[PDB]
Protein backbone atom coordinates (compact mmCIF):
# COMPACT_ATOMS: atom_id res chain seq x y z
CA UNK A 1 0.00 0.00 0.00
CA UNK A 2 0.96 3.87 -0.75
CA UNK A 3 1.09 6.21 2.18
CA UNK A 4 1.35 9.83 1.00
CA UNK A 5 3.09 10.36 4.47
CA UNK A 6 6.27 8.26 4.30
CA UNK A 7 8.15 10.87 2.15
CA UNK A 8 6.90 13.55 5.37
CA UNK A 9 8.12 11.45 7.80
CA UNK A 10 11.18 13.20 8.03
CA UNK A 11 9.97 16.84 6.90
CA UNK A 12 9.92 20.47 9.38
CA UNK A 13 6.25 20.39 10.20
CA UNK A 14 5.15 23.89 9.73
CA UNK A 15 2.54 26.02 11.51
CA UNK A 16 1.87 30.07 11.88
CA UNK A 17 4.35 32.23 12.76
CA UNK A 18 4.31 34.30 15.48
CA UNK A 19 4.54 37.98 15.38
CA UNK A 20 7.71 39.38 17.57
CA UNK A 21 6.00 42.15 19.11
CA UNK A 22 3.85 39.40 20.63
CA UNK A 23 6.22 36.91 21.83
CA UNK A 24 8.10 36.34 25.06
CA UNK A 25 11.36 38.21 24.03
CA UNK A 26 13.32 41.36 25.46
CA UNK A 27 12.04 44.38 24.65
CA UNK A 28 14.53 45.23 21.72
CA UNK A 29 13.84 42.02 19.88
CA UNK A 30 9.88 42.89 20.14
CA UNK A 31 10.59 46.74 19.14
CA UNK A 32 12.78 46.40 15.98
CA UNK A 33 9.45 45.53 13.93
CA UNK A 34 6.83 47.09 15.62
CA UNK A 35 6.81 50.16 13.00
CA UNK A 36 5.93 47.99 10.09
CA UNK A 37 4.17 45.23 11.95
CA UNK A 38 1.72 48.53 13.34
CA UNK A 39 0.97 49.75 10.10
CA UNK A 40 -0.71 46.12 9.26
CA UNK A 41 -2.20 45.58 13.09
CA UNK A 42 -4.22 49.37 13.65
CA UNK A 43 -6.64 52.17 11.27
CA UNK A 44 -7.76 55.50 12.04
CA UNK A 45 -11.77 55.61 11.23
CA UNK A 46 -14.40 57.20 12.60
CA UNK A 47 -15.11 56.52 16.61
CA UNK A 48 -18.84 56.79 18.41
CA UNK A 49 -17.16 57.53 21.49
CA UNK A 50 -15.50 60.91 19.68
CA UNK A 51 -14.66 61.86 16.19
CA UNK A 52 -11.80 59.88 15.08
CA UNK A 53 -10.32 56.36 16.76
CA UNK A 54 -7.75 53.90 16.28
CA UNK A 55 -9.24 50.53 15.00
CA UNK A 56 -7.90 46.83 15.04
CA UNK A 57 -7.55 45.56 11.11
CA UNK A 58 -6.29 42.38 12.32
CA UNK A 59 -6.67 40.16 15.82
CA UNK A 60 -3.81 41.79 18.14
CA UNK A 61 -2.53 38.73 20.96
CA UNK A 62 -3.26 39.34 24.39
CA UNK A 63 -0.18 41.30 25.78
CA UNK A 64 1.39 42.35 22.56
CA UNK A 65 2.79 45.71 20.91
CA UNK A 66 0.12 47.64 19.90
CA UNK A 67 2.13 50.76 18.71
CA UNK A 68 4.62 53.62 19.57
CA UNK A 69 3.25 56.79 20.66
CA UNK A 70 5.36 58.48 18.53
CA UNK A 71 7.26 62.10 18.50
CA UNK A 72 9.85 64.41 19.58
CA UNK A 73 11.20 63.96 23.00
CA UNK A 74 11.89 67.68 24.44
CA UNK A 75 11.69 69.01 27.77
CA UNK A 76 8.91 69.25 30.73
CA UNK A 77 9.38 73.23 30.66
CA UNK A 78 9.39 73.60 26.94
CA UNK A 79 5.61 72.53 26.34
CA UNK A 80 4.05 75.20 27.38
CA UNK A 81 5.69 77.70 24.59
CA UNK A 82 5.23 74.95 22.29
CA UNK A 83 1.35 74.82 22.98
CA UNK A 84 1.17 78.68 22.64
CA UNK A 85 3.02 78.63 19.40
CA UNK A 86 0.92 76.00 17.80
CA UNK A 87 -2.72 77.61 19.06
CA UNK A 88 -1.25 80.92 17.21
CA UNK A 89 -0.86 78.53 13.92
CA UNK A 90 -4.10 77.05 14.34
CA UNK A 91 -2.71 73.37 14.98
CA UNK A 92 -3.66 70.88 17.05
CA UNK A 93 -1.45 70.09 19.78
CA UNK A 94 -0.74 65.96 20.74
CA UNK A 95 1.46 65.82 23.53
CA UNK A 96 2.38 62.59 25.78
CA UNK A 97 3.84 62.76 29.60
CA UNK A 98 7.05 60.67 29.63
CA UNK A 99 7.84 61.68 32.99
CA UNK A 100 8.22 64.71 34.83
CA UNK A 101 10.90 66.50 33.53
CA UNK A 102 10.25 64.98 29.62
CA UNK A 103 8.03 64.78 27.31
CA UNK A 104 6.93 63.17 23.67
CA UNK A 105 5.60 65.92 21.25
CA UNK A 106 3.71 64.23 18.51
CA UNK A 107 1.53 67.53 17.04
CA UNK A 108 4.68 67.52 14.24
CA UNK A 109 6.06 63.95 13.74
CA UNK A 110 3.47 62.12 15.34
CA UNK A 111 1.26 59.12 14.17
CA UNK A 112 -1.81 57.14 14.75
CA UNK A 113 -1.54 56.59 18.27
CA UNK A 114 -2.91 60.10 18.62
CA UNK A 115 -6.11 59.04 18.01
CA UNK A 116 -7.01 56.80 20.74
CA UNK A 117 -9.72 57.65 22.73
CA UNK A 118 -10.14 57.42 26.44
CA UNK A 119 -12.07 54.64 27.76
CA UNK A 120 -12.97 53.67 31.72
CA UNK A 121 -12.55 50.06 30.76
CA UNK A 122 -9.68 49.78 28.44
CA UNK A 123 -7.93 47.61 26.34
CA UNK A 124 -5.00 48.86 26.01
CA UNK A 125 -1.95 50.50 28.58
CA UNK A 126 1.31 51.90 28.11
CA UNK A 127 4.99 51.86 29.13
CA UNK A 128 7.83 53.71 28.49
CA UNK A 129 11.14 51.88 27.44
CA UNK A 130 14.47 52.67 26.20
CA UNK A 131 15.84 51.66 23.45
CA UNK A 132 19.64 52.14 22.20
CA UNK A 133 19.44 55.48 24.87
CA UNK A 134 16.16 56.60 23.39
CA UNK A 135 13.27 56.47 25.22
CA UNK A 136 10.09 55.54 23.83
CA UNK A 137 6.38 55.52 24.44
CA UNK A 138 4.76 51.71 23.32
CA UNK A 139 1.32 50.89 23.62
CA UNK A 140 0.09 47.14 24.49
CA UNK A 141 -2.53 45.38 24.31
CA UNK A 142 -4.59 44.47 27.89
CA UNK A 143 -6.14 41.52 26.22
CA UNK A 144 -6.99 40.07 22.75
CA UNK A 145 -8.25 42.17 20.64
CA UNK A 146 -10.26 41.20 17.36
CA UNK A 147 -10.35 43.07 13.80
CA UNK A 148 -12.70 45.90 13.99
CA UNK A 149 -12.82 46.37 17.99
CA UNK A 150 -11.84 50.46 19.38
CA UNK A 151 -8.67 50.15 20.82
CA UNK A 152 -8.83 52.83 24.06
CA UNK A 153 -6.81 53.37 27.19
CA UNK A 154 -7.52 55.00 30.26
CA UNK A 155 -6.93 58.91 30.51
CA UNK A 156 -6.66 58.89 34.43
CA UNK A 157 -7.19 62.49 34.56
CA UNK A 158 -6.69 63.54 37.84
CA UNK A 159 -10.06 64.28 39.19
CA UNK A 160 -11.69 68.37 38.72
CA UNK A 161 -14.60 69.48 40.51
CA UNK A 162 -17.32 71.35 39.46
CA UNK A 163 -18.32 72.22 36.26
CA UNK A 164 -14.21 71.67 35.31
CA UNK A 165 -15.56 68.14 34.89
CA UNK A 166 -15.29 66.87 31.11
CA UNK A 167 -18.34 64.44 30.10
CA UNK A 168 -17.12 60.67 29.15
CA UNK A 169 -19.22 58.93 26.00
CA UNK A 170 -17.28 56.17 26.43
CA UNK A 171 -20.33 53.93 27.11
CA UNK A 172 -18.79 51.11 29.49
CA UNK A 173 -21.19 49.76 32.19
CA UNK A 174 -19.00 50.73 34.70
CA UNK A 175 -18.46 54.46 33.25
CA UNK A 176 -17.39 57.46 35.59
CA UNK A 177 -19.42 59.77 33.75
CA UNK A 178 -16.57 62.15 33.62
CA UNK A 179 -13.36 62.43 31.96
CA UNK A 180 -12.25 63.94 35.27
CA UNK B 1 -4.60 68.37 27.20
CA UNK B 2 -0.66 66.77 27.46
CA UNK B 3 -1.78 62.91 28.34
CA UNK B 4 -0.76 62.50 31.47
CA UNK B 5 2.14 59.96 33.27
CA UNK B 6 0.41 58.74 35.80
CA UNK B 7 -1.34 56.64 33.21
CA UNK B 8 1.72 54.23 32.87
N1 LIG C 1 -14.15 58.53 26.27
C1 LIG C 1 -14.25 59.89 25.77
N2 LIG C 1 -15.45 60.67 26.07
C2 LIG C 1 -15.56 62.08 25.56
N3 LIG C 1 -14.46 62.67 24.77
C3 LIG C 1 -13.25 61.90 24.46
C4 LIG C 1 -13.14 60.51 24.97
N4 LIG C 1 -11.84 59.98 24.52
C5 LIG C 1 -11.16 61.02 23.75
N5 LIG C 1 -12.04 62.22 23.72
C6 LIG C 1 -11.72 63.47 23.05
O1 LIG C 1 -10.48 63.28 22.29
C7 LIG C 1 -9.42 64.10 22.91
C8 LIG C 1 -8.08 63.34 22.99
S1 LIG C 1 -7.42 62.95 21.34
C9 LIG C 1 -8.18 61.39 20.75
C10 LIG C 1 -8.57 61.50 19.26
C11 LIG C 1 -9.82 62.37 19.11
N6 LIG C 1 -10.99 61.50 19.10
C12 LIG C 1 -9.77 63.16 17.79
O2 LIG C 1 -10.77 62.94 16.84
O3 LIG C 1 -8.80 63.75 17.46
C13 LIG C 1 -9.93 64.43 24.31
O4 LIG C 1 -9.42 65.67 24.74
C14 LIG C 1 -11.41 64.53 24.11
O5 LIG C 1 -11.74 65.80 23.61
ZN1 LIG D 1 -16.36 56.46 30.54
Amino acid sequence: EYNPNDEEEEEVQLKSARRATSMDLPMPMRFRHLKKTSKEAVGVYRSPIHGRGLFCKRNIDAGEMVIEYAGNVIRSIQTDKREKYYDSKGIGCYMFRIDDSEVVDATMHGNAARFINHSCEPNCYSRVINIDGQKHIVIFAMRKIYRGEELTYDYKFPIEDASNKLPCNCGAKKCRKFLN
Amino acid sequence: RTKQTARY
